[PDB]
């Protein structure tokens, strides 16, 4: 019987649940029926909470822990071969103008970036890793530009408070 | 008449029927009060006798009562099955969501065998859901409404086919009981006998002759006059008593060694013990009617008896030879007879009350098995019957009833009339029943004695043709679930007022006379030759002194929507079909005007639909208001009664309801004292009255196309309302929880400036599409930007705002103001899902305007979308200036057999302009019949015309005759009935006159922006990568298989490839075809399709080399 | 209404460079039946001996 | 929306299948007697069986509600299967739907369209020409 | 033959799947019934949903996430194991089960006739007296 239930608590969801927090669930369950039986009308989960002497919001977590998986090959609509996985929205999928919105932003980024200096367009690109991925440090910078990163700061505040022209930037105010 | 509030409706009623309508919802409220035993109930059925009334209730937990356990050393019985009060009133459980509920209360009681106590607890058996006033259910708020059903009743169905092979008419009989196994009598191909036994594969009548125990010449003195028994008697090749018992025993197992003293007594277990096998009451007085051998005693003895089954096998032997009448040895002689079922002896009606007879059986059935089970796991002197019952799975079973079953059913309800017509409705074949697919056109068809049972016009016209018929106007449901069918009796010609209840046996006894048969004014026909009903399901002429029933009225066989449609007698039945499903379609307009020309059936229709508050008891009106009535009674006490103003319908549209009496109103009992939703005064309005001109009107009401006047949308007289309802939740998650406010990142004030200052727009708040209603947002968590992402925020100061929008926003296309703020909080103790801690539901309603595209129709089928809103100056108007309002079809009318409307326009007109016929000679001859107060009337006075005794040809054109003129001296329409037009638009005369009149039409719930639903590009699905269709989303369209097959007949093959491609599942085809339309680029070539690569993979995945080739 | 769905990862959009990459080692490992797996770890990356391939 | 999860009816055959195959293997490193072993390969190769096509034999395995797991071979035959709904044609985007009404002042090549739904359909192209200018 | 899907074949060549075949399509030996963990809602090591066998959830995102950008392509991350690549291969790559005792394919064995029983020459209940034990 030790091996039946404990392959009834491994072998038996969909996802696995480690088998004190079987046994927990299986005595929240017991007291649950207990408790609607004897009570009459349904319980609180103050009173369960109270009950199996823990907290409600533990109960809570249980109970989310509890919900067993459905699956998506039921004919949910009243069509048979309508079908229940078709008529999910998939939110994480591509919202395909924000990539192309995305793709023209680098443009009119690398078009911005065209509209200043070299030294300054080096700094921004290598400082926050736009040509590549990596974003280098000041000291990195002043590294492959042969100056100090106290410079670098400098010309850092010094694109700062030219990207902050609105009569510069509205374009790219437009892009938030 | 006999209804005090009532408008003047003068009728052409000729016929005076003296039966009353009866109260139409009685089909809903007698079965469920039934089922309860309410005291009412009682006295109801202890008034035609039945000296022993039990509740079904009382009759599952008798059957039930009591439960043994195994070993005979303990009961347990159940008795007594009583109710409280509801939980909570009726708006109160519709606003919080709980069902309408009320517990049981049972003096549950068990007794040991063994030393003998009684344990007389009492049982709280579940919160019970209690039927409404008006006949339906509340469950989780919404209005829920169970539907009759019809099945086969349980008995002896002998039914004969013949062969095309021998030519035999092989006879065979399906004894089906209630609850129990089917055994049969079939015959062979040879001269043998079917008796195979719940599809035992093989047997003869013999190997059950002998076990039941008897020999081959106890055989012969049951079975004795056939070459059918002496062939049987030949071919039985299992000869000996115990040897058939272990014959039909080793049949009955296969698989282990018999035993031959269970062989005799599972047989008695399996037909003849009332524990596991029962036909019904009902079913067993079908029996014992169907063969006549319990004609003296009660109905009894639930399971079978050997009389009876040889009895049926010899009824089954003599129709094979073919006989007229059989008496058994102990029985009263029976016609010998085939067995249709279609017949309505035949099909009985299971109503709500059994159908939740048959969920409480199964409930108390699947609860009593842990009852037996855990009876001997529990020890003695330490139980009762609260530690004995699991109530849970009852509970489990009543909810698993109404709510998700096929029977329970939102109340649709979008007006009166679709209340009380999906109400009475009865479906032939579903669960527990034929399936849809399964079931031919013998079901669709309509048998002869559905005359007065069932209306043979008003069905579904889609796929459900026929399945789905409503009650009759004047049926009544038998106690055997029977229907009945009044009818006024006619003794020696002289047809009394002793209105007899027949159902189809009677009927089939009897021949039956008709209304339209002209009586002396004193009871006797003045023909000796009537129209009569032959039991055959015949017509024939018959001498005045044979008929002993005639009908009660006309209109008995028809619906109750289907008798709120004038002159039917004229039209075809095909229109009347689409006139009767047209009727509850209509939306509640904001006026609601009472149609001109009606039946008299509106009125009661009105006041039994339950969607009109009714004067309850007889007194004064003490205070009128907008919300509540309060009358004042004639002995001192005083009610209110609240108006339910703007209420959301089930399918968005209002349920206003205005009071129509006033301050010092004296009211009497049953009147109407405030018009619902299609209302006014009292009666049904669906619609309202429109001048029509019937001209062809410059191709744009071209193939039934209408088109309006301007003056309808400028004067509001077609203008719907729809109380939308929006809701959303605020749940907990892993990364927090989701909470309501009014931030909301990286957004402005802008659009923020309507909502309040906890995020909720506040009452009258009008909103567009796209906006926002409830301000919710979600922790995002904290996620690695993209560079540019992290430059811009860098540039502009702000912040990551690592918690996630998701707000609620109102959908495409919705609009109008923002009535109500529905707002629940788990914080403030409310009942709640699990997770969610705040749950609120907006109301939007849009005053929804008549459009072009609204689906208009009249009231006999003939509808048709506005093709086009002309304005009023270019309306062909009427010669004194009157400009029409709809001009319909010319071509529409003739070839679809529909002209009870040209009628009713004709005397819509008549019954607006009013009329007074000369008095000179009195009486002209075709107004002889015509009754009185009708040669005048007033103009714009309402006048009922009947179903099938009404207007004539002669009448109406006589009384169009005579057509008093509007102001001047001016007779806008002659005695043809046309009327000269002007053209509105050209400016000539039109150079023939035009008919025209007053028909009442309205507008019905297929709007346009219902339907009007477009995407560029929106969601997708989860699984495959289409895009997921559905107006509740963006939605594509279904690009079917047909489609594909006519581009490919077109050999387009790129547009075929774009639309399979690059539209439907290209994943990075799709930005690319974006992004080279953005930038203006060319269309980029399409990619492999995604549900090819699901293909490939699946098939890679079944173990099969799918090797794609190039070369 | 419409119920809604999230397969729980994480959704990007970049450029799919195949010139700019971190440049990477390869070590080639030996099975118990001397089955031959070349695991493409990084450069900067210890290799463990043992991996199950 | 509140962590509801939706499985596929594959991972519970694909399961029983890798439960069974790791018995099979513990019983056959551990020593047993061979009933018990033959009897745990016959559960695999039924489960096997099962989870290519569900009631190819025997009865077919089903879940709750007794409704049966929607098998490999169940995504191909029948009308739910990939040949058929692949055949029967997929939804598309740029489209649209809507009542209709007659048209008897167009010309035989014209279709009227309401501006609310074309400016649905034509987005793509709306918005790249107002941005163009 | 190549399924590089540059969207021209003119041939498609169904067949077979030997064992060999199965076992190299595959991306190593997946090896337990544990599809997502009940808390932390990531796929587990070696069940259903293994990122190392299958690929990663999240965009060029190795499992323990220390590399997390395209700049580490093509790799795999020593400690978690996972080859740092796009999420849309999960769509793709194929893994198998690895079995202790042989199995029969049930489409060459419950067919009319059946192959196994028509190459063999033996009874259908010849084959589910044997393959059933
Ligand atoms: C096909 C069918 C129902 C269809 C959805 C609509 C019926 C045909 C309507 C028509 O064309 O006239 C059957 O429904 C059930 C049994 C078998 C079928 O089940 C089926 O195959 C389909 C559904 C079975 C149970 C559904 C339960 C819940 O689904 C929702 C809520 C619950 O019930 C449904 C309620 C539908 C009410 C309809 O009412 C009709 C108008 C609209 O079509 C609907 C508003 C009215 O014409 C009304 O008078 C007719 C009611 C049908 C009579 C009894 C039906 C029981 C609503 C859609
Ligand atoms: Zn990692």
């Amino acid at each position: 019987r030790q091996a039946i239930t404990r392959a009834m608590a491994d072998q038996a969801r969909t996802i696995r649940i480690p088998v004190h927090m079987v046994e927990v669930i299986n005595k929240l369950g017991r007291i649950q029926r207990e408790l609607l039986q004897d009570l009459g009308r349904e319980p609180t989960p103050e009173e369960l909470a109270k009950e199996m002497d823990i907290t409600p919001e533990k109960v809570l977590e249980i109970q989310q822990y509890a919900r067993e998986p459905i699956s998506l090959d039921q004919t949910i609509g009243d069509e048979g071969d309508s079908q229940l996985g078709d008529f999910i929205e998939d939110s994480e999928a591509v919202v395909a103008v924000d990539a192309v919105s995305f793709t023209l932003l680098q443009d009119q980024l690398q078009s911005v970036l065209d509209t200043l200096s070299e030294r300054e367009a080096g700094v921004v690109r290598l400082r926050f890793g736009l040509t590549d991925g990596q974003p280098r440090t000041l000291d990195e910078i002043g590294q492959v530009y042969g100056v100090t990163r106290e410079r670098i700061r400098q010309i850092e505040s010094k694109t700062m408070s030219k990207l902050r022209h609105p009569s510069r930037s509205q374009v790219l105010r437009d892009y938030l | 008449n006999s209804v005090p509030g009532a408008p003047n409706r003068v009728s052409f009623a000729k016929l005076r029927e003296p039966l009353e309508v009866p109260g139409l919802l009685d089909v809903q409220t007698d079965s469920f009060e039934w089922l309860i035993g309410s005291p009412r109930w009682r006295e109801s059925a202890a008034e035609r006798g039945d000296v022993n009334p039990v509740g079904g209730l009382e009759e599952v937990l008798y059957e039930l009562s009591p439960i043994e356990d195994f070993s005979g050393s303990m009961s347990l019985s159940f008795s007594d099955p009583r109710f409280d009060d509801v939980k909570a009133p009726v708006d109160e459980c519709k606003d919080k969501d709980m069902t309408y509920a009320a517990p049981l209360f049972v003096t549950a009681e068990f007794i040991n065998n063994n030393t003998g106590e009684i344990k007389s607890q009492t049982v709280f058996m579940g919160d019970f859901p209690m039927m409404t006033e008006k006949g339906t259910f509340i469950i989780n708020g919404t209005e829920r409404v169970v539907v009759s059903q019809l099945v086969r009743s349980p008995g002896v169905y002998f039914d004969e086919t013949i062969d095309k092979s021998t030519d035999k008419t092989l006879h065979s009989v399906k004894v089906i009981p209630s609850r129990g196994a089917w055994l049969e009598f079939d015959v062979d191909k040879r001269d043998t006998v079917g008796v195979r036994i719940d599809r035992k594969r093989r047997q003869p009548v013999t190997v059950l002759l002998k076990a039941l125990g008897w020999t081959s010449e106890q055989i012969v003195e049951r079975f004795g006059f056939s070459e059918i028994m002496r062939s049987t008697l030949e071919k039985d090749n299992t000869v000996g008593t115990d040897e058939a018992l272990l014959d039909i025993y080793r049949k009955l197992r296969p698989g282990e060694p018999p035993t031959k003293e269970s062989a005799q007594t599972l047989l008695e277990n399996l037909f003849f013990k009332e524990k596991r096998y029962d036909l019904a009451r009902v079913g067993r007085y079908k029996v014992n009617k169907k063969l006549g051998l319990h004609v003296g005693e009660p109905i009894t003895s639930s399971t079978l008896t050997e009389e009876d089954v040889v009895a049926t096998i010899e009824y089954l032997v003599r129709l094979h030879e073919g006989q007229t009448t059989m008496t058994v040895p102990g029985g009263v002689e029976v016609p010998v007879e085939t067995d249709d079922i279609d017949h309505f002896g035949n099909r009985r009606l299971r109503t709500v009350g059994e159908l939740i007879q048959n969920q409480i059986r199964v409930g108390m059935s699947r609860m009593e098995r842990v009852v037996r089970e855990r009876m001997t796991t529990q020890d003695v002197e330490a139980i009762t019957p609260q530690t004995l019952i699991n109530i849970r799975p009852v509970v489990a079973a009543i909810k698993e009833f109404f709510g998700t079953s096929q029977l329970s059913q939102f109340m649709d309800q979008n007006n009166p009339l679709s209340g009380l017509t999906h109400k009475r409705r009865l479906l032939a074949l579903g669960p527990g029943g034929l399936s849809r697919e399964r079931a031919g056109l013998e079901v669709r068809d309509v048998h002869p004695s559905h005359y007065g049972r069932m209306c043979p016009i008003e069905t579904p016209e889609g796929p459900n043709i026929g399945l789905i018929g409503s009650l009759s106007v004047y049926a009544r449901v038998n106690p055997f679930g029977f229907i009945e069918t009044p009818y006024r009796k006619v003794v020696d010609g002289v047809v009394s007022d002793e209105i007899v209840y027949l159902t189809a046996d009677e009927e089939d006894r009897h021949v039956v006379a008709q209304a339209n048969s002209p009586i002396d004014a004193d009871g006797r026909f003045v023909e000796p030759r009537v129209l009569v009903r032959r039991k055959a399901g015949e017509v024939e002429y018959v001498p005045s002194s044979e008929v002993d029933y005639m009908d009660v009225s006309p209109r008995q066989m028809v619906s109750v929507a289907t008798a709120m449609i004038p002159f039917l007698e004229h039209d075809d039945a095909n229109r009347a079909l689409m006139g009767a499903n047209m009727q509850r379609q209509a939306v509640p307009l904001v006026r609601s005007e009472a149609p001109l020309v009606g039946t008299g059936m509106e009125l009661r229709a009105a006041i039994d639909a339950g969607d009109v508050v009714v004067a309850e008891e007889s007194g004064v009106i003490e205070e009128v208001s907008a919300d509540y009535i309060t009358v004042m009674h004639d002995n001192g006490t005083r009610r209110t009664y609240r108006m339910r103003k703007f209420a959301r319908s089930n399918h968005g549209t209002c349920a206003n309801q205005c009071p129509i009496v006033d301050a010092g109103d004296r009211v009497e009992a049953g009147q109407v004292i405030a018009d619902g939703p299609c209302t006014d005064d009292g009666e049904m309005a669906l619609g309202k009255n429109l001048l029509v001109a019937i001209m062809p009107w410059e191709g744009h009401n071209y193939e039934d196309a209408i088109i309006l006047s301007n003056r309808l949308v400028e004067e509001d007289v077609l203008t719907s309302i729809h109380i939308e309802e929006h809701e959303i939740d605020a749940r907990d998650t892993k990364l927090g929880a989701e909470e309501i406010t009014r931030d909301i990142p990286n957004i402005s004030d802008e659009v923020l400036a309507d909502l309040d200052e906890r995020g909720i727009v506040r009452i009258g708040a009008e909103v567009r599409d796209g906006d926002i209603l409830v301000g919710k947002v979600t922790p995002k968590g904290e996620t690695e930007l993209t560079p540019e992402e992290r430059l811009l925020r860098a540039i502009f100061g702000e912040k990551a705002r690592e918690v996630r929008d998701t707000s609620l926003k109102v959908p495409h296309g919705e609009s109008g103001k923002v009535i109500g703020i529905r707002v629940f909080s788990r914080e403030d103790e409310d009942e709640l899902p699990a997770g969610v801690n705040e749950l609120v539901r907006v109301y939007v309603a849009q005053k929804r305007k008549i459009s072009d595209g609204d689906k208009l129709a009249g009231r006999h089928g003939n509808k048709g979308v506005i093709g086009k809103i002309l304005p009023v100056e270019d309306m062909p108007f009427l010669a004194d200036g009157t400009p029409v309002d709809i001009i319909l079809n010319t071509h529409g009318v003739p070839r679809r057999m529909n002209i009870g409307q040209i009628l009713e326009t004709h005397l819509g007109w008549c019954a607006h302009s009013g009329w007074k016929v000369d008095a000179a000679k009195g009486v002209p001859d075709w107004a002889a019949r015509l009754p009185d107060e009708l040669l005048e009337a007033q103009p714009n006075a309402i006048v009922s015309t009947p179903v099938f005794d009404g207007a004539q040809e002669a009448e109406l054109q006589g009384l169009l005759s005579c057509t008093l003129p509007n102001r001047d001296g001016d007779v806008l329409v002659d005695a043809d009935g046309k009327a000269m037009l002007f053209d509105g638009r050209s400016g000539e005369p039109f150079p023939y006159p035009v008919t025209v009149g007053y028909m009442y039409i309205m507008k019905l719930h297929h709007l346009v922006d219902d339907k009007i639903h477009a995407r560029s590009t929106g969601p997708y699905s989860m699984i495959t990568q289409q895009p997921l269709g559905g107006k509740a989303q963006f939605g594509g369209q279904r690009f079917g298989e047909m489609e594909c097959w006519a581009m490919q007949a077109y050999g387009a093959a790129y547009t075929l490839q774009e639309l399979l491609t690059i539209k439907s599942d290209d994943t990075v085809g799709r930005v690319k075809v974006y992004e080279a339309i953005v930038k203006g680029e060319n269309i980029p070539e399409p990619g492999i399709p995604e549900s090819f690569k699901v293909l490939l993979k699946e098939l890679q995945s079944l173990c099969l080399n799918v090797e794609v080739l190039s070369s | 209404r419409v119920l809604r769905g999230s397969r729980l990862g994480a959704v990007s959009y970049e450029t799919d460079r195949n010139h700019d990459l971190a440049p990477r080692q390869i070590a080639r490992y030996r099975t118990d039946n001397g089955e031959e797996f070349e695991v493409p770890f990084a450069d900067d990356a210890e290799i463990p001996g043992t991996w199950l391939c | 929306d509140g962590g509801r999860f939706a499985t596929s009816d594959l991972n519970d055959l694909y399961r029983r299948v890798i439960n069974r195959n790791n018995r099979l293997k513990r019983l056959i490193d551990l020593g047993a007697p061979e009933i018990i072993v033959n009897n745990e390969k016959r559960m695999l190769q039924e489960s096997v069986d099962a989870l290519f096509d569900n009631g190819r034999r025997g009865r077919p395995v089903t879940g709750p509600g007794n409704r049966p797991l929607k098998s490999l071979s169940d995504l191909l035959k029948g009308k739910q299967g990939r040949f058929r709904q692949n055949l029967l044609g997929k939804r598309v985007d740029y489209s649209g739907r809507s009542v209709i009404v007659v048209g008897p002042q167009l010309k035989l090549h014209q279709c009227g369209l309401p501006k609310l739904m074309a400016l649905e359909l034509f987005k793509p192209f709306v918005m790249k020409r107002l941005v163009d200018l | 033959g190549a399924m590089l899907d540059v969207n021209f074949f003119d041939e498609l060549r169904i067949g077979l799947a030997t064992a060999e075949d199965i076992r190299q399509w595959s991306y190593g030996e997946v090896k337990k019934p544990e599809t997502i963990n009940y808390r932390t809602l990531k796929p587990e090591k070696d069940g259903l949903f293994c990122e190392k066998i299958f690929g990663p959830t999240r965009d060029w995102e190795c499992y323990c996430g220390k590399y997390k950008r395209v700049r580490f392509k093509g790799i795999i991350c020593e400690r978690c194991g996972v080859e740092v690549t796009r999420a849309k291969v999960r769509r793709e790559r194929m893994g198998h089960i690895e079995l202790a005792a042989p199995v029969t394919h049930i489409w060459y064995f419950k067919g009319v006739p059946s192959r196994l029983g028509y190459l063999l020459d033996l009874a259908p209940k010849d084959l589910e007296k044997i393959i059933y034990f």
